[PDB]
């Protein structure tokens, strides 16, 4: 979690960490594409029958 | 429509998307302290005869 990593807890921090553009949205993307094939590589060496 | 204004696209196929996340939240303050002793005697200035 991005935001509650950086900032953690406080409110005043979001106003501030929006300011970066979406260095949070990549974070995600990426992440999200690893977890995706993780579950696929499986599915590639044992769903063979 | 948060998952439509995630992927910017007004067609979302098929699967998890992850949209926001959540995180119950705080609802007190509870600020414990050590019960205080030494209280000076602002007195002896304050009320010398
Ligand atoms: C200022 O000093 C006077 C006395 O110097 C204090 O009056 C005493 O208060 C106690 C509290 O119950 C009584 O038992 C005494 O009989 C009082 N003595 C006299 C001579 O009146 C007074 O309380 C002090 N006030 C502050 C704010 O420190």
């Amino acid at each position: 979690d991005c935001t509650m990593y950086i900032c953690g807890d406080s409110t005043e921090c979001s106003n501030l960490l929006l300011q970066y553009g979406s260095f949070c949205t990549q974070l995600k993307r990426a992440l999200t594409g690893i977890a995706v094939e993780q579950d696929k590589n499986t599915q590639e060496v044992f769903a063979q029958v | 429509s948060e998952t439509k204004c995630t992927l910017k696209s007004f067609t979302v196929e098929k699967g998890i998307y992850q949209t926001s996340n959540f995180r119950v939240q705080p609802t007190e303050s509870i600020v414990r302290f050590p019960n205080i002793t030494n209280l000076c005697p602002f007195d002896e200035v304050f009320n010398a005869t």
